[PDB]
């Protein structure tokens, strides 16, 4: 049998989803009129916690950069990973959600 | 053969203290922004939004 190939699916990655919806939700009819979340200078939290934000995107960020989350809290952007920003945070991550 | 110690406290050359440290003299300083000053889309520094 040679479906048994693709049986458990190799991931080479672990934010997928964060990449497929950056070209799925596009494909819909009426939402190519820039509903698009910026990457380059920008970036989404996927996760917080314990003073650690992952960051989607900041695509441009240098390493030990300071950032600035868009609660006021500001953190420093320290594991540049291949497709999240290990960030952290220089205050309390209360304030941090994410998104 | 030695002097005496009334006279050796006269003979030590006394420096001159200042006292104002001489510390802003030189100093080139530069205006804090209070406000945190982050980077739009097209990568200039534009102050943080006030979208929270």
């Amino acid at each position: 049998k040679a479906l048994d190939e693709l049986r458990k699916p190799k991931f080479s990655s672990k934010y997928l989803i964060q990449h497929v919806s950056q070209k799925l939700i596009p494909a819909v009819k009426e939402w190519e009129k820039s509903y698009q979340p910026p990457v380059i200078h920008l970036g989404r939290v996927l996760s917080v916690g314990d003073g650690i934000a992952r960051v989607y995107g900041l695509k441009s960020v240098q390493a030990g950069e300071l950032v600035c989350f868009d609660s006021g809290v500001k953190g420093m952007a320290l594991n540049l990973q291949a497709d999240h920003v290990g960030v952290v945070v220089f205050g309390n991550d209360s304030v941090i959600h994410q998104g | 053969d030695i002097p005496s110690l009334d006279k050796l406290v006269s003979e030590i050359k006394e420096v001159v203290i200042e006292e104002d440290d001489g510390l802003e003299e030189d100093f080139k300083a530069e205006a804090l922004s209070s406000e945190t000053v982050v980077l739009n889309e097209e990568g200039k520094s534009v102050p943080l939004p006030k979208k929270n």
